[PDB]
RNA sequence: GGCCCGGAUAGCUCAGUCGGUAGAGCAUCAGACUUUUAAUCUGAGGGUCCAGGGUUCAAGUCCCUGUUCGGGCGCCA
RNA sequence: GGCCCGGAUAGCUCAGUCGGUAGAGCAUCAGACUUUUAAUCUGAGGGUCCAGGGUUCAAGUCCCUGUUCGGGCGCCA
């Protein structure tokens, strides 16, 4: 930690990410006297973690070992406790650039959900920016506040428990960017406009279904939004393997040599959602 | 036409397929169940079914307040007011299933507070588990190619069904052709070619090992008439051919097959020697490059050939090598991506994008050599 | 020719396909006394084409040369005169297999358009099948009839000039398969059902827009169609090139060797249309 | 905030972008036209414009019978009742353009018989050609990355904008970091990193040849404050560093730059020697494998690195080599496919699927070495 | 006489009979260098496809005409 | 005493600290072969993920419990 600044050494209260081999991993809250069990053995925090530098090989128990990684939003996204379906880093990367997020940006978000996007945004807009996020589910809202304090990023984020479609984001004409991940985003387009600065800003909505996109685009146009774009981004991941196809027996007694290939981990890439962007300008 | 005993058949539940031959008093499994197929007869293909007591019964072909948000929906874990033990009783009691659903709904405190869509989704999830409906359909390349890619993709070198379709088209497979095929895809490609040739023309199958695999081919339920034009010839005697240097009671039955097989192989070698084939289809676990460079010699000019490979790199070499050899034109290295869609009112979107594991194709036309 | 049977030698009336290098090509109707100009010179049919075998190298004029290919639907699709946008072989391949087309199949189609799909179907269902196609544009309908006679496939196809959405396909309960390529296919679903055999058959509709698909699926369900599936197939074509990335200069005085790559011809693959399939069964 | 002279800026018409710096009385071209930018000032970014006499004028931000079928629509070629000569007159006369459209419509016999959608489409086609509207927007990584991929993709090794976005995220680019970058993408990657670092931290740019390219970087319009943390160091002296073996009136100005550059290079080499960098970003026309194997040594443990390559094969080798060397974890070879959509009432569908020419990424985290 | 075929994007000018058109050269500029009204080497900046019309589904790998560059046929269409 | 962690698809049984779970073995069957209540080699057939519930958007890389196999900690949660 922190999530917003690299530190050399592991300390109490830190969220650490353990790599367990393959690509499997688990997140851990470091506390004195605490123990964590893994397939490679046990980790006693007070002696095996605390005081030690990130990126180190940590021997666990019966000679087993693990690597400990410094937390990042990307790693957090892959290890956080789901209270909702979340966005993954591929969609988040595109959202972040297309919303023109940077240090100092003021951002409004709903719904907070499980905080995957929230942490990414905070990482990007720190140290001078602020995130005003909204979640109308009391428990999810509070669980998010807890995590933000645990991760020491409360300064850069305010969670408001309310319905974004009736009561808005809780701020007006302060935001450079608005991000929506809710079932009925067309009912929030007006508040997004109100939340964005008068001088203008950027808008993005995430929707799984094309009918949600259609309604969103209709509402954006009617309210005065411009530069409407709807995109979908699809990740493909490859395994690096050496393969050798056996030569055929034609009866004969070079052109059949082994090769490196990049094969997809999965035969199919799924659909998360459509991303609809737009711009607010005066006039 | 209609279903009958001895008929090769395909069973379908949701998107899951399994092929079987119908037999009186025979036990087969399908997605965690046991059937007796006897009862499914005289019924038209497309008919539906349900299990009961080990036997299938013909069922019909066919058969409101809600919330707006989940803002106050909590995961207590105490929403379903019946137990994991109570639940077995209903099945152990052998009740329909639709009622088990209705019961689960009625005993869900949250159901009424859920959105209409969330409700529809809750039901669909339950029906899928308790309302097991089996359809019986007719074998076809469509169904068998989709079945294999889902059930045994390794047996067909991960050739996706859209890729198979391209091969049939790019190779202009049609009635009357003299086709050459070299397949280790369980006979699926062979069968697909046979469907599109309709018993007209001839197919010469080059096989490795001791014989050609035709497990899939058998699922098609082809007439005997389609066999007259079907030939086979061992792949290990190909080099000889392109050089012309090619030659207590069952022991007799073994002598019959071995000589009747010898015969059929000599015919096949004659047909190949004519070097006038109308196309070449290759889809195997073997490296394609040497197969092509050899087998094309059997193909006539102005004829299409198509080579499948699960991997791209081998087809890059084959492309370059064909370019040295000459005798080909309009070389095309291709791949197809396939996307399927959920189309429902207010709930429309893509599901899966199949790519990279459907395979690659190298295609072109033969031409005359320079001399 | 023919389109339905391979012949060794070129003859008058044949449609021949000339390959002009690269992937470029042109279709030609072979007639005595006729001439065809290409970038590689001139072809005099009576002596340079007629009597000669397909697949041959044909010297043209100033030592230039060309290859002559036997016609196929796939080659025709790439060289035919557009009177409409047409379907290409990738969509046609999928349509053909999923409709379960084979020799002996009886097929209904609308709209005929420029005949790209028509020729593919005829090739597939010959010699025993028949195509009943429909086109409500008089000129396109007649131009299609002309081509079918020129290509000697009239036996296997009947073109009817009428509105498929009011008057249907012109046949009833005879078809194993129905294919639609029109702007308002949901208005033809009833006639498709009527056109298909009572024992059942297969249905496919091609639509560029998702709203057309939605209406089509709604109509299919209402009329009693089953096994509804909506698919999209996207072709990717690769150029085979050898590339070599120059080693960087780190100041030092093997791991930088040239390689074969398959690169896409285009940086983007376009959208043609969605393909919606379904099945008709009694009950 | 608002537009001003000297400001770096981006012009947009439809989806086409071009970057330029504003100057009083300066001529620039954009999609077949000539501008004088003087008139575009005091206006807010997002403002629109039209050409007139070589000068741009501020325009507003904003500004029915039909047929069912084309069954009786014929391509006579005689539908538009005005000539290819008449048409120039309207322009040679310098009329608005909207009227040229209205005129073309009025003189189209078929327009009224066309479908509403066909009509909307006819108009859009005409407006696009006669109603040239130019928007002036603020530079950003979004806009500049999209511009470059469309206008000069070769300059950035065909790195698509979604791919650039992934690199920024996978590399956890943020304020405070000490970042190392090696780029031959005209300074676009450098600039994107600089936008996300907001002047906090440091960037060390390794360059080939006689200096680093920063043409794109300049389009961003960064404050001078962002330069204090920006360092550069020649790539040809890297090996020396990892071994410690590293050392009439303008002739003076040349001596000043050469020594002030020597200085800045010594600082940079010091920072690198600390071997405590928070990340590594590589995107070049050079083979990546040796770059990585060398440059990682400057990176601290538990830090992300990302390598771009227009081609996959080179990243396969680099993957294997990193696996021999060790010191890395969670290696990931990735690619992103991008699809854009047309979203209109009753006319919704995908347009283009960008794939294969957007590039590939190899990413992972550093770890401590075994000893 | 005409007919047929192929081209036109960067300030200018080009681009392959493998299904080779976001690939270059010239020029310009910068760096280095020496030979300095400047040369040389290296590198960099510069790209959305000639114009007009018609037309396909609500997706152009569509068509016609004009300008201009080029190839071919022969007084025939 | 308990707690923590990881598994469960083919008739049976397994599967890697590289982001190694549609990959196999056993057995069975076929072919070839010789040594024949049969051996040997080669090949083939066989796959949709244990059960139940809850829950996320109208997309699960989500959660709980049960059964069972395994790893670890120690009388602490
Ligand atoms: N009208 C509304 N106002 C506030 N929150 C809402 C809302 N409608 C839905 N939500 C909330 O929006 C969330 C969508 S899940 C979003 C997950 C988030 N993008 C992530 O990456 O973590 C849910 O938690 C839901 O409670
Ligand atoms: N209601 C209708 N009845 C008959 N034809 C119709 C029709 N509506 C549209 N069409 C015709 O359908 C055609 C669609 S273009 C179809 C092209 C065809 N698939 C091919 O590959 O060649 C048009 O020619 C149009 O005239
Ligand atoms: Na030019
Ligand atoms: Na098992």
């Amino acid at each position: 930690m922190s999530f917003v600044a690299y530190e050399e050494l592991i300390k109490e209260g830190d969220t650490a990410i353990l790599s367990l081999g393959h690509g499997a991993m688990v997140a851990v809250r470091v506390q004195r006297g605490a123990q964590t069990q893994t397939r490679h053995g046990v980790l006693r925090h007070s002696v095996d973690l605390i005081g030690r530098p990130f990126g180190s090989k940590v021997t666990c128990g019966r000679g087993g070992w693990v690597y400990v990684l410094h937390p990042t939003p990307e790693l957090w996204t892959l290890n956080l406790p789901h209270r909702t379906q979340i966005l993954y880093s591929t969609d988040i990367a595109l959202i972040t650039m297309m919303l023109e997020l940077r240090p100092g940006s003021v951002v409004c978000e709903s719904g907070t959900g499980s905080g995957s996007v929230s942490h990414a945004i905070i990482r990007t807009i720190a140290p001078t920016g602020h995130l005003h996020t909204v979640e109308f589910h009391q428990q999810r809202a509070e669980k998010a506040r807890e995590e933000f304090q645990e991760h020491r990023v409360g300064r850069w984020v305010t969670v408001r428990t309310q319905d974004v479609c009736r009561s808005g984001f809780g701020v007006s004409h302060v935001a450079d960017a608005v991000f929506l991940d809710i079932p009925s985003p067309w009912e929030a387009v007006g508040h997004a406009w109100d939340a964005l600065k008068v001088e203008g800003g950027r808008f993005c909505s995430f929707s799984p279904c094309i009918e949600q996109v259609q309604r969103t685009c209709q509402a954006l146009a009617a309210r005065g939004f411009s530069e409407l774009s709807t995109l979908e981004v699809l990740p493909q991941v490859y395994n690096v393997r050496t393969v050798s196809l056996p030569p055929p027996d034609l009866g004969t007694g070079s052109d059949t040599s082994p090769f490196r290939s990049g094969t997809p981990m999965k035969e199919a890439v799924g659909h998360t959602g459509y991303l609809t962007f737009a711009t607010k300008t005066p006039g | 036409h209609r279903i009958r005993d001895g008929d090769f058949v395909v069973l379908k539940r949701e998107d899951v397929f399994k092929a079987v031959q119908v037999q009186r008093r025979k036990k087969v499994t399908f997605e965690k169940q046991w059937f007796y197929l006897d009862n499914v007869i005289g019924h038209s293909y497309g008919t539906a079914f349900e299990v009961t007591s080990g036997g299938s019964l013909q069922p019909k072909k066919k058969r409101k307040e809600a919330g707006t948000d989940n803002r106050n929906i909590v995961d207590d874990g105490k929403s379903q007011k019946l137990t994991q033990d109570d639940i077995k009783a209903l099945k152990d009691k052998g009740i329909k299933g639709e009622e088990i659903v209705q019961q689960l709904i009625e005993n869900s405190t949250t159901f009424r507070d859920k959105t209409e869509f969330a409700q529809d989704k809750y039901i669909k999830k339950k029906k899928k588990k308790y309302e097991a409906i089996i359809t019986v359909v007719k074998p076809s390349t469509r169904i068998l190619s989709i079945m294999y890619y889902a059930r045994e993709p390794g047996k067909i070198n991960h050739m996706r069904y859209d890729t198979l379709a391209q091969m049939l088209t790019l190779g202009n497979i049609r009635a009357g052709n003299k086709m050459i095929v070299m397949e280790t895809c369980a006979g699926l490609v062979l069968g697909a070619m046979m469907e599109r040739m309709g018993g007209f023309g001839s197919i010469i199958q080059l096989y490795p090992g001791g014989g050609p695999v035709r497990a899939a081919t058998a699922c098609f339920g082809f007439p005997k008439s389609f066999l007259s034009g079907l030939y086979e010839f061992p792949l290990n005697k190909v080099d000889s051919l392109l050089h012309g240097t090619f030659s207590k009671d069952y022991i007799q039955e073994k002598q019959r097959r071995q000589e009747e097989q010898r015969k059929r192989h000599l015919e096949a070698a004659a047909l190949l020697s004519e070097r006038n084939a109308d196309g070449l289809i290759v889809a195997s676990r073997f490296h394609p490059t040497p197969l092509l460079l050899s087998l094309l010699d059997f193909v006539a000019p102005s004829r299409p050939f198509v080579v499948y490979c699960q991997y791209k790199e081998p087809l890059l070499e084959c492309y370059t090598k064909l370019r040295e050899r000459g005798g080909v034109i309009n070389l095309r290295l291709s791949e197809t991506w396939l996307r399927n869609y959920q189309v429902l009112p207010d709930r429309s979107h893509p599901k899966l994008l199949m790519s990279g594991g459907g395979g690659y194709l190298l295609s072109g036309f033969t031409v005359a050599m320079d001399n």
